């Protein structure tokens, strides 16, 4: 399912 | 959950569809520039472990913090925009950010 790296991106990145 | 940036993005990114999360920070920089912090200044994490890194430069960030009147289902956030150094904890191969430790 969602990796820790993927979760970081979904929760914190807004490029 | 009424159209300021934090209410909108916390919903879109699945943070507040099933709970109100008290605080969250969004970084308005490219993915690879945020990934680049894992090879920048090594610092201790708040918990004491040492896989945290601080960006050499400030980055554009939006802080979202729940108001004192926020109750699920109606989460509500105060939106604060700032330029700050970010501190992330890194893991894996490739060594990438997995947790947001702080902004300073």
């Amino acid at each position: 399912k969602e990796t820790a790296a993927a979760k970081f991106e979904r929760q914190h990145l807004d490029s | 959950s009424s159209s300021n940036y934090c209410n909108q993005m916390m919903k879109s990114r699945n943070l507040t569809k099933d709970r109100c999360k008290p605080v969250n920070t969004f970084v308005h920089e490219s993915l690879a520039d945020v990934q680049a912090v894992c090879s920048q200044k090594n610092v201790a994490c708040k918990n004491g472990q040492t896989n945290c890194y601080q960006s050499y430069s400030t980055m554009s960030i939006t802080d979202c913090r729940e108001t004192g009147s926020s109750k699920y289902p109606n989460c509500a956030y105060k939106t604060t925009q700032a330029n700050k150094h970010i501190i992330v904890a890194c893991e894996g191969n490739p060594y990438v950010p997995v947790h947001f430790d702080a902004s300073v």
